[PDB]
């Protein structure tokens, strides 16, 4: 198995303020404003209004 | 010597507020960032940091 | 190769591709799933074991 | 052998307040002469309580959601009430427990059931002795079995209001189902009294099933063999939430005091600074 | 291949479906390789897996269903196109890698 063939992907991430070109299958939904929420906005999280 | 008091004090509150953006050996400064990129047991790590 | 406009769902791979080797290094694995990428490369090649 | 009733009225879920009941054991730390503030699923104070009946010409035995643990409370004069059914399809499609109380021990037992759409016990009033009745129909792929010691359950009518509030918390976490209850002697004719009650753990059993549903399991007591009847008997059930809350605890490890920090501005206060 | 999967905070076919480990897990994972007892020359079909499930398990949770499986609803009676049996077979051989 030492000698044998191992195919390699190395996948780079970027996260950056920039628009976001690759996402998870996460799914959306509605705004709530005006309200304490949780929120997920591209993967940047938080709790707020 | 009345603005010296009034100018100690608003400094020392500016600090106060200026060290939040300070990093502490954590990944970043920002603990949403942390808490949306690790895992609950290094991102402890990093909180607790 | 660049890696861009895309959703990635790694389940797909479930039922044909093995990983041997699956390290992360930035991020948590369990968190790929909540996560949107500013960007995304994919190096390959091939070594031994 | 499922049988049906087919003169039962349908639950009015009439709402009642749960004044400071629902408190139970968080964790299994040992701690004397303590203020705890803890954050858990427990059940606000005073918050709405849905009542289930069986008074009279009405089995009330509906599924009821399971939604992260539940708070529930039996008026019990007569030990109508005894076990439940908990699981996600109530299907021989997918795992579900009983916790059940026969005559003589009692039995918790997880398997692929083949569950009735009435399952309950039969006691004849008249010479209080049990028939044998099918909760399920068939069990297979059995994973757990626990059968306790044998004791005596007394199957007669009981006269006058209820004498005794059996309360139970039920919290599915980590593929453990944790079971605390407690006990209080009651007069009450039809209202959940008010009071406060620390249910001790009395079971953290192993069952590892998705738990989204549950039934309670009643005994009808008939008159006459071609018909059915209800003993008096109600039950209330509440959820619980995440919230902070401040336990207090005795020199004997006992909780003795509880303060819900987001009930009123006083409460918030209590927590603030760590003092009742 | 899969042995990797059993460790706190890992995703794969066997943690997101299969079996899961707490966070903070207190104990051991001890693991021996069983080729000549578990394997054989015509192959071994009885250990099986779940590749394919709605949501992920919680910790130390099982999932011992055989419903035909559809990606978005779609009732299906039989397996066929977009209904997968969501079992597994491994297929140990003995000469497998
Ligand atoms: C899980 O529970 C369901 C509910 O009973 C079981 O379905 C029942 O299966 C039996 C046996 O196959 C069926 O009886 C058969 O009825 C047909 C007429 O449709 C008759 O030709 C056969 O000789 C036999 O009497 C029954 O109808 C059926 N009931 C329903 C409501 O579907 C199911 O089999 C159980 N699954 C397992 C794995 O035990
Ligand atoms: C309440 O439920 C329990 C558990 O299902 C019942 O216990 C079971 O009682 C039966 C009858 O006494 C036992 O069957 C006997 O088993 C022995 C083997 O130890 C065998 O030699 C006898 O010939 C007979 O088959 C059964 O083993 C026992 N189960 C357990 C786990 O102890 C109990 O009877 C129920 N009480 C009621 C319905 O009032
Ligand atoms: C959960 O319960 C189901 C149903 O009781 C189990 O499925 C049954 O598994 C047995 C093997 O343990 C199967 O019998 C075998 O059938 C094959 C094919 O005909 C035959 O070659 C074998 O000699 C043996 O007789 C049975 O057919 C199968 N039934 C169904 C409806 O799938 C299942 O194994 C249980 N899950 C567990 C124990 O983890
Ligand atoms: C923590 O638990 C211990 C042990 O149960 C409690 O100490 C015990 O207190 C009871 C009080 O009911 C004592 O028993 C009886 O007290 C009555 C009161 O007059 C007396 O008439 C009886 O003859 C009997 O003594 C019991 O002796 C005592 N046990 C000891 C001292 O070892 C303690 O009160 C509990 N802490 C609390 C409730 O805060
Ligand atoms: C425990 O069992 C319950 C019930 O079997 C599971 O809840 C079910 O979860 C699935 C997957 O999240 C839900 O399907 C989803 O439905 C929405 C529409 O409501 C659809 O947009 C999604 O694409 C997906 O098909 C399903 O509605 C839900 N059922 C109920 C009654 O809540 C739960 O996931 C199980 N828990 C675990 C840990 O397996
Ligand atoms: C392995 O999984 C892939 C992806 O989940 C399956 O590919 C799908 O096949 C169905 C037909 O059965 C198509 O409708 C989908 O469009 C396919 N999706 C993709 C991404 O290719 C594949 O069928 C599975 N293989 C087996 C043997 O079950
Ligand atoms: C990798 O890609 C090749 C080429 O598409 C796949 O080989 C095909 O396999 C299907 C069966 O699913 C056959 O119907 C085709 O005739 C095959 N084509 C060729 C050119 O061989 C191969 O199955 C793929 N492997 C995986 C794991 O997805
Ligand atoms: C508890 O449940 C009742 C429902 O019976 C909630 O709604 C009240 O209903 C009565 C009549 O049924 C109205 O007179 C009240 O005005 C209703 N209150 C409202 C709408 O706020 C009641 O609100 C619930 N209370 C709590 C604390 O959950
Ligand atoms: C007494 O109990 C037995 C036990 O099954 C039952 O058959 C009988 O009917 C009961 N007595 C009366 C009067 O019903």
């Amino acid at each position: 198995v030492g000698h044998q063939p191992y195919r390699v992907v190395v996948l780079s991430f970027e996260l950056l303020n920039a628009p976001a070109t690759v996402c998870g299958p996460k799914l959306s939904t509605d705004l709530i404003k005006n309200q304490c929420v949780n929120f997920n906005f591209n993967g940047l999280t938080g709790t707020g209004v | 010597k009345l603005q010296d008091v009034v100018n100690q004090n608003a400094q020392a509150l500016n600090t106060l507020v200026k060290q939040l953006s300070s990093n502490f050996g954590a990944i970043s400064s920002v603990l949403n960032d942390i808490l949306s990129r690790l895992d609950p047991p290094e991102a402890e790590v990093q909180i607790d940091r | 190769k660049r890696i861009s406009n895309c959703v990635a769902d790694y389940s797909v791979l479930y039922n044909s591709t093995s990983f041997s080797t699956f390290k992360c290094y930035g991020v948590s694995a369990t968190k790929l799933n909540d996560l949107c990428f500013s960007n995304v490369y994919a190096d390959s090649f091939v070594v031994k074991g | 052998k499922c049988l049906d009733f087919d003169d039962r009225t349908p639950p009015a879920n009439t709402q009642f307040l749960s004044s400071h009941r629902g408190v139970y054991y968080p964790d299994d730390i040992f701690r004397s002469n303590v203020l705890h503030l803890v954050q858990d699923h427990f059940l606000p104070f005073d918050s709405n309580v849905t009542r289930f009946i069986t008074f009279g010409l009405n089995f009330d035995n509906p599924i009821i959601p399971f939604r992260d643990g539940i708070y529930f409370a039996a008026t019990e004069k007569s030990n109508v009430i005894r076990g439940w059914v908990f699981g996600s399809t109530m299907n021989n499609k997918s795992q579900s427990v009983i916790i059940m109380n026969n005559s003589t021990n009692l039995v918790i037992r997880a398997c692929n059931f083949e569950l009735c759409d009435n399952p309950f016990f039969v006691v004849l009033k008249s010479n209080n002795t049990q028939i044998p009745s099918y909760i399920f129909n068939n069990a297979f792929n059995c994973t757990f079995e626990y059968v306790s010691k044998d004791f005596n359950l007394d199957l007669g009518e009981k006269p006058g209001n209820f004498k005794d509030l059996r309360e139970f918390v039920f919290r599915n976490k980590d593929g453990f189902l944790h079971v605390y209850s407690g006990y209080q002697p009651i007069s009450a004719a039809s209202g959940l009294p008010t009071g406060f009650n620390a249910l001790k753990p009395i079971f953290k059993l192993p069952l590892g099933i998705n738990i989204t549903n549950f039934r309670t399991l009643l005994t009808a007591f008939p008159p006459r063999p071609d018909y059915w009847g209800t003993s008096a008997a109600a039950y209330f059930v509440g959820y619980l939430k995440p919230t902070t809350f401040m336990l207090k605890y005795d020199e004997n490890g006992t909780i003795t005091d509880a303060v819900d920090c987001s009930q009123n501005p006083l409460a918030e206060l209590k927590c603030s600074v760590k003092s009742f | 291949d899969d042995v990797r999967q059993i460790a706190p905070g890992q995703t794969g076919v066997i943690a997101d479906y299969n079996y899961k480990l707490p966070d903070d897990f207190l104990g051991c994972v001890l693991a021996w390789n069983t080729n000549s007892k578990d394997s054989s020359t015509s192959g071994n079909y009885n250990y099986l897996y779940r590749w394919v499930r709605r949501s992920k398990l919680n910790p130390y949770e099982r999932d011992l269903s055989n419903d035909i499986y559809s990606p978005g609803g779609q009732s299906c009676s039989a397996v066929g196109p977009n209904c997968y049996n969501p079992l597994r077979p491994y297929g140990f051989f003995t000469t497998a890698g």
